[PDB]
RNA sequence: UGGCCGUUUUCGUUGU
């Protein structure tokens, strides 16, 4: 999976918008690190937003 | 000869906490792992709520062996020992 | 696997050179020892069976187990089938057939005619009823373990056993 | 269930016999002999065969597996080696018993200096304990100081006084008094020497002087052919990764080795007496030192850094050695720490688990037919959910680890595999305090699920592990099978411990807010 | 699990939790021994399915124990202390 | 054979008091009115008064108490101390009971001296302790129960059942099963490892705490000083 | 190779300052050459697997003997919280 | 106390141990005959005669 | 030398069938794995008495692993060889290296040192065999030979028979 | 493409 260890923040869920590292992908439930707290949260796939070349990218990257 | 005739048995008929620990958990184990289980399940889907109960029913196939001092041993069974 | 009567017998200082088995000079080996014992340790000396009694003993066992296995209702190679196992079937045939070759005695009546007859060492006598001969010649010959016992009858045995002799 | 499968019937230990060894055991039993003191062949890996890191004692890394039997780490158990001495030599911890022996006996008859003729001897040998046998034996035999060659009629003896043999640290010497006074010429009582005499005692005098013929036969006592043990028990330690040191022992060894190839290589030079005696010495200081560096009276063995070396009985004495540091006591799986809280609105016999601890632990547990749903759940919640599992086990032992399984959906749970669930409410679980002085100080407990990372007890329950939360601490266990959960549920529960059978009385008590208030 | 825990696992009379917390959740560990000479010395290749005790030339008297991994390292160093603790699985008397 | 935990302590009246005390409260007088037992509290007041039969129940009983008196006055506890730990406490027995069938107001008794005499004597042999038919073992059983049956007897004597009690006779029954149930389970089982329990418990109080008297003393008994200070 | 993640190294192997780090990170990715291609091994540094927080201040200088030296203060706040200790 | 010289004239005097006490099987990892550990199981053929017949073993 | 012996296996039962009749399992059980093994402390295992009639007594529980043992204890008839045996044998066959003379379940080998000289072999007669004065080996017939070599191999056990003795041949 | 390796020994300071 070319799609670990990238930026990515929470568009949807009571976190909207805190930028998370994404520390383990096993599969169809994305576990991401946050900055803010000292914590890690699992999140579905389409609840995220991804970095890409330009601007924030859904998950389509 | 180390064994001693149930006419003539000596022992306590009471069965003693260890005991009933040992057997409880015995069975739990044996019921847990496919054994048969010789009374009702309605609820208690605990293997050693099964046990508890299999126990409170009198309806359990094991015999204990006592060791004497010396070395000789008696069989008493699960059936028989009064449990209070 | 397997496990036998005897127990203890650790490393003890002395060894012995009583220990490499030899019929001859009576050298069978700590396991058949003078004295056994059974599984409730009464008196069991040791049982040496004849060829003629041992297939007669498990010939009656097979069928027997042969009628429990029917529930309610004896040829060499049939009664080979009832064992299970490729390699048991075949070792029941064939010590079966050499039972069948070698046993120097067929029927009941003439084995209880020998066994009464016959029935001091359990050993030698078992394998003299086991080994036959010819004249005592023969038996002095080929038995190394019977030279000097002062009691020797074996004259009248030979020709009893040659009497029992099924004509072939 | 750990190991794989093996042929041979599993029993359990009944008797240990105890008794030395008899150096043809040892021949008999070690599988090389040890000849070469550089352990490295040429740096050029692959140490030395013939070595004291031959490939033949036992596998010590995981990439090679053990040339004798063949197996890896895992399974093998090392394998031992003897190495023959030119010389043999003392043993330090006998130095007593062979002096006790010596004076037992005869110096060239070599047999008992009294017969039973004499009653109170023949009283002496109806002792059954060989120990006291044996010290009533010397406390007679230590007055005979002439060993008869005739009956107190010849006995076989020899008629020469005996020695008075006195210890001089970590040799012997014995006085001997001629045939009024005689110039008392004494003598090194070397160790060849008291070989040869104990090689011809009868079983009659063994027996007689508590040893045993089969096993405990007195000459043995005398340290001829010495096992090398292999690296299993003489790790090296890699102080920095790459950079391996070697271990006191091993070094030891070597040294060993190399004295005994130099007292080999007198012989067949100028040996001007002094220097062989020299040299045994320092052969036998360093076997003693191997054995035992605390030999009173005389100065220690360093290693280049000119600390004490560490011989095995330093490795089994103190506090730390193999009894009291990793036999008695042992530091143990499925454990946890913490500090510990108040908590007025718990039962009495449940305690506050922090969440991570109880994702951290696990618990297997066999899969029946009651709770093929309930594990399937589990097993899906993720480990890193409570509650959760973190292993699945199947029938031949494998373990899944759900951390790197991407599948977690397309497994089916089989009758008789076992899921490590994490654990959950009501659970049983050990509890502790240190000092444990009364067995008040340990209990059952069940589990209760919550926030936070601190252990909370019922305020009540404090006096019997005579705790406060002005920082205390506690630790904690978990059973890993049913069994253990039957015998702590039906034995170590709080409610059975509410009264102390050391004063016939109530333990736990109403105490501090609740008692000032309800008052 | 220092002494005292041992002493008050013992004083509650649990057993075979005491034995598992010091077989499982600890050193387990596996070995062979020969029946006559009594040792663990026999020489066994598993996947090889072969049995051997060379001072014995033993190939059948031949038994398995579980035992703790220190127990064992503690029978070695006994051993290369000229000291042999040899192991039966019945008793004499 | 009995667990520390299932003894408490308790009072046996039987070795405190008077002389004249002890009279006044265990003596039966079946011929002297005056000083019998008083006829409002049994259906057959009419029955008892000068009959002889039971006199000499009574006799044997009292004098059974007089030799446990003696006995334990005079060889067990020499000062006069009548506190001690006992198994199966009574006096909660006995309350337990009176709730159990409201037993207050003077309603007489219908339970008659014989039956339970009876049953007191008969309890005092049922009291298992080991169970076997050897001569020895019978001693044992006599000799371990003997203080608890003297504490059993010097509560259950008739004068107190019939008025500080007034049982009926199903209370009577259920005080006898109770006690004999209650005695039967507080034995001490197979398997307890007393020796570490006792250790602990002479260990762990030492931590709390002109002669020498303190930590020092306890290990001067320990090691067995030959001098001590 | 370590368990743990190397993707916050620089190019040149340290961590930038102001990044956050959790535990099992390797924050320091050092190389020591094999003893003889592939032959390095992993000499990092890993974070304490108990600690997190930010990066805070890189330094990079010369030991007394002349080689890279380097000390890297990660930073974090303690909110008081159930467990603490505290006294008057 | 006194561990190695107590193992040496173990040695010397070629004792047998029973593994009667209690810490011989602590140290070597089995039930040892305290508690729980103090008897056995005896599982019983004759009771479970008792068990309906459809019940009998594959 | 048949023999009978008092033969003990220990057996394993897992907790799984615990039911009215284990006793028959452990027999047919038994009756399956003891038979047709060969041994070097008794040799091969051929029949059982009383195979429907072994008393396994009391069973084991297992501590900590759930399994039940039963010291199934029964008496069986066995056979091995014991060096300065002179029976009869059978022969099946003939390889230069000495004939093939499976005598009873065992094949039993002749050294080519150890044969009658004016014993000979000839490939052209059918069958092939052995012929002399007064003598003939060949399938089915009756043929006295002395074994003096007994190798076990703990699996199959290993006969030297000999003919190079008085009166060791065909009758 | 699973599989997967992080020192010891000292001394110190503290904690309950
Ligand atoms: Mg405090
Ligand atoms: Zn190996
Ligand atoms: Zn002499
Ligand atoms: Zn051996």
């Amino acid at each position: 999976d070319p799609t670990l260890n990238k930026t990515v923040k929470i568009r949807q869920g009571g976190y909207k918008g805190k930028i998370g590292i994404v520390k383990e992908a096993n599969g169809d439930r994305f576990r991401v690190e946050l900055h803010n707290p000292n914590k890690t949260i699992p999140i579905p796939c389409s609840f995220l937003l991804i970095e890409s070349t330009h601007g924030w990218v859904p998950y389509e990257d | 000869e180390l064994a001693i005739l149930k006419e003539e048995r000596t022992t306590t008929p009471y069965l003693t906490k260890y005991e009933r620990a040992r057997i409880l958990g015995t069975r739990a184990l044996q019921i847990s792992m496919n054994a048969p289980v010789l009374v009702d399940i309605e609820g208690e889907t605990d293997p050693l709520q099964i046990a508890m109960k299999e126990l409170s029913q009198r309806k359990i196939p094991l015999v204990i062996r006592r060791y004497l001092p010396d070395g000789s041993y008696e069989d008493w069974g699960c059936d028989e020992l009064i449990v209070d | 696997v397997s496990t036998s009567t005897v127990g203890a017998r650790r490393r003890r200082a002395k060894q012995q050179v009583d220990d490499e088995e030899n019929a001859t000079l009576l050298r069978l080996g700590p396991e058949f020892a003078l004295k056994q014992y059974d599984h409730d340790g009464n008196e069991h000396d040791l049982i040496a069976l004849s060829l003629s009694e041992s297939r007669l003993l498990i010939r009656e066992a097979l069928k027997a187990r042969s009628r429990a296995r029917n529930g309610g209702v004896i040829d060499d190679d049939e009664l080979a089938k009832v064992t299970s196992g490729a390699v048991a079937n075949g070792v029941v045939k064939k010590t079966l057939d050499y039972l069948n070759t070698f046993a120097r005695f067929k029927d009941e009546e003439t084995c209880t005619a020998v066994d009464q007859l016959l029935h001091l060492h359990p050993f030698e006598i078992a394998q003299l009823s086991s080994l036959g001969c010819e004249d005592v010649d023969e038996a002095i010959t080929l038995i190394p373990s019977l030279a000097a016992k002062k009691e020797v009858n074996l004259q009248r045995i030979l020709d009893e056993l040659n009497r029992l002799e099924d004509p072939y | 269930s750990q190991f794989p499968y093996s042929s041979a019937p599993l029993r359990s230990v009944k008797e240990v016999q105890f008794g030395l060894l008899s150096p043809e055991e040892i021949r008999a039993i070690s599988v090389v002999k040890i000849e070469y003191p550089e352990i490295m062949d040429e740096s050029r890996q692959r140490p030395r065969e013939g070595g004291l890191n031959d490939p033949k004692l036992g596998s010590i890394d995981r990439n090679f597996k053990c040339q004798t039997c063949g197996e890896g780490m895992a399974e093998c158990p090392g394998h031992f080696g003897h190495m023959e001495l030119a010389k043999p030599v003392f043993h330090i911890g006998f130095i007593p018993k062979i002096k006790k022996v010596c004076e037992c006996i005869c110096m060239n008859c070599g047999k008992l200096l009294l017969d039973e003729t004499n009653p109170t001897m023949a009283q002496a040998i109806r002792i059954r304990d060989p120990k006291k046998r044996f010290n009533a034996v010397w406390q007679l035999c230590k007055t005979k100081m002439v060993c008869e060659a005739d009956a107190p009629v010849s006995r076989g003896g020899c008629g020469n006084t005996q020695p008075v043999v006195r210890k001089d640290g970590m040799k012997l010497w014995g006085t001997w008094k001629k045939s009024r006074d005689a110039q008392p010429e004494r003598k090194l009582l070397t160790p060849g020497e008291i070989l040869n005499v104990f090689k011809h005692i009868s079983p009659e005098d063994c027996f007689r002087l508590g040893f045993n013929e089969d096993y405990a036969r007195p000459e043995w006592m005398i340290i001829t052919v010495l096992p090398v043990p292999p690296p299993q028990v003489r790790p090296s330690i890699a102080m920095d990764e790459t950079t391996q040191g070697q271990d006191d022992l091993t070094h030891k060894l070597s040294d060993i080795l190399k004295a005994n190839i130099n007292v080999q290589k007198l012989e067949m030079d100028g040996s001007p007496q002094h220097i062989i005696n020299e040299v045994e010495q320092l052969l036998q200081f360093h076997v003693a030192t191997y054995m035992d560096n605390d030999i009173a009276g005389q100065p220690q063995a360093l290693q280049k850094s000119g600390r004490p070396v560490k011989a095995i009985r330093a490795r089994l004495k103190g506090k730390e050695g193999r009894l009291r540091g990793n036999l008695m006591g042992k530091r143990v799986d499925f454990s946890a720490r913490t500090v510990i809280s108040g908590d007025p609105n718990l039962e009495l016999d449940q305690v506050g688990v922090p969440i991570s601890i109880a994702k951290t632990l696990s618990y297997p547990e066999t899969v029946t037919q009651y709770n093929i749903h309930r594990l399937t759940e589990y097993v899906r919640n993720g480990p890193n959910e409570h509650p959760g599992a973190k292993y699945v086990i199947r029938d031949n032992g494998d373990r899944i680890d759900l951390r790197y399984h991407k599948r977690a959906g397309d497994i089916v749970l089989q009758y008789g595999w076992k899921v490590e669930r994490h654990l959950m409410d009501d659970d049983p679980v050990l509890f502790n305090r240190q000092p444990s002085l009364h067995k008040m100080s340990m209990m059952a407990h069940r589990v209760k699920v919550m926030p936070y990372s601190t252990f909370r007890l019922n305020l009540s329950v404090t006096s019997p592990y005579n705790a406060d939360f002005d920082g205390d601490e506690m630790n904690l266990h978990v059973p890993q099978s049913e069994e253990t959960r039957a015998e702590l549920s039906q034995l170590c529960a709080v409610p059975l411990q509410i009264v102390s059978p050391q004063s016939n009385k109530p333990v736990m008590g109403i105490v501090q807010d609740t008692l000032c208030g309800v008052r | 699990f220092g002494e005292m825990e041992r002493d008050c696992m013992i004083a509650h009379g649990a057993a075979g939790f005491l034995k598992e917390r010091l077989m499982e959740a600890s050193d387990a560990f596996r070995v062979h021994v020969c029946g006559i000479c009594g040792l663990m010395s026999v020489i066994a290749n598993l996947k090889k399915n072969q049995f051997e005790c060379r001072s014995c030339k033993n190939k059948t008297n031949i038994y398995q124990l579980h035992i703790p991994y220190a127990a064992k390292l503690l029978f070695q160093e006994l051993m290369a202390m000229n000291i042999a603790p040899r192991l039966y699985t019945e008793r004499s008397g | 054979g009995l667990d520390g935990t299932q003894v408490e302590r308790q009072t046996i009246d039987t070795i405190p008091g008077s002389d004249k005390a002890f009279h006044k409260r265990y003596y039966v007088d079946l011929m002297d009115e005056k000083n019998s037992i008083k006829p409002d509290v049994i259906e057959y007041a009419a029955d008892i008064l000068g009959d002889v039969e039971l006199q000499k129940e009574l006799n044997s009983e009292y004098e059974q108490l007089v030799s446990d008196r003696k006995f334990l006055r005079e060889i067990v506890f020499v000062n006069g101390d009548h506190n001690w730990p006992l198994p199966v406490n009574l006096r909660r027995i006995i309350q337990n009971a009176q709730q159990i069938f409201h037993l207050d107001r003077a309603k007489a008794s219908d339970l008659t001296i014989p039956e339970i005499i009876h049953g007191v004597r008969d309890l005092c042999k049922k009291l298992f302790v080991l169970r076997g038919e050897n001569e020895l073992i019978k001693e044992a059983q006599q000799n371990a129960t003997s203080l608890f049956q003297c504490l059993v007897r010097a509560r259950l004597a008739t004068r107190r059942i019939l008025e500080e009690f007034r049982l009926n006779r199903d209370a009577f029954e259920w005080v006898l099963g109770t006690i004999e149930a209650q005695f039967q389970r507080s034995l001490v089982h197979p398997g307890e490892m007393v020796g570490v329990i006792a250790a602990q418990s002479i260990g762990e109080p030492a931590t709390q705490m002109n002669v020498t008297l303190g930590v020092p003393r306890l290990k001067e008994i320990l090691n067995v000083a030959k001098n001590i200070k | 190779l370590k368990h743990g993640t190397y993707e916050k190294l620089d190019e040149d192997g340290l961590i930038a300052p102001g990044v956050r780090v959790s535990g099992d990170d390797i924050i320091i990715g050092k190389t020591t050459p094999i003893p003889p291609y592939h032959t390095k091994r992993d000499a990092s540094t890993p974070l304490r697997s108990t600690e997190n927080g930010i990066v805070d201040q890189v330094l990079l200088t010369t030991n007394q003997e002349g080689l890279k030296f380097v000390k890297v203060r990660m930073r974090t706040t303690k909110v008081p919280q159930i467990g603490d200790k505290f006294a008057s | 106390e006194e561990t190695v010289e107590i193992l040496f004239e173990a040695g010397a005097a070629a004792e047998l141990d029973d593994c009667r006490g209690v810490s011989e099987n602590v140290m070597l990892g089995q039930l040892a005959p305290m508690g729980t550990g103090a008897f056995d199981v005896m599982i019983d053929e004759k009771l479970l005669t008792s068990l309906p017949a459809d019940y009998a073993p594959t | 030398m048949f023999f009978l012996k008092d033969l003990s296996l220990i057996l394993t039962l897992h907790p799984s069938y615990f039911g009215p009749q284990m006793n028959q399992y452990l027999r047919e059980k038994l009756l399956t794995d003891v038979e047709g093994t060969c041994t070097g402390q008794f040799g091969y295992i051929v029949t059982v008495l009383d195979g429907m009639n072994i008393d396994v007594g009391k069973g084991r529980i297992i501590p900590g692993s759930g399994s039940a043992e039963f010291e199934v204890k029964y008496r069986a008839v066995v056979w091995k060889p014991f060096k300065g045996e002179v029976v009869d044998a059978i022969v099946s066959n003939v390889s230069p290296i000495g004939f093939f003379a499976d005598v009873g379940p065992l094949n039993v080998f002749v050294s080519t040192r150890l044969i009658p000289d004016n014993l000979v072999y000839n490939p052209s007669n059918s069958p092939p065999a052995y012929m002399s004065n007064d003598e003939l080996i060949t399938k089915g017939s009756k043929v006295r030979l002395k074994v003096v070599g007994t190798r076990t191999d703990v699996n199959e056990i290993y006969a030297i028979g000999s003919i190079k003795e008085d009166f060791l041949g065909a009758i």
